[PDB]
């Protein structure tokens, strides 16, 4: 999920925006 | 520079990029 | 949650949102 | 500049992206 993608790994703006709403 | 977004820094990142869209939680 | 982006946190924010565009500095 | 807008105050994605490139 978002932790794995953005906290453990590094995530792009596209990936992050897909966790909005 | 830490490129990881964790905890409160992740919440701010979502605040920033989601804007009017909002986000959980 | 701090919504201010300063120093290294500002650099990460630019890394994130600018992507392939890059940014100074 | 960006410090004033994003660090002292709070800035939007639009404002931030205008400091790209």
């Amino acid at each position: 999920g978002i932790v794995e993608q953005c906290c453990t790994s590094i995530c792009s703006l596209y990936q992050l925006e897909n966790y909005c709403n | 520079v830490n490129q990881h977004l964790c905890g409160s820094h992740l919440v701010e990142a979502l605040y920033l990029v989601c804007g009017e869209r909002g986000f959980f939680a």
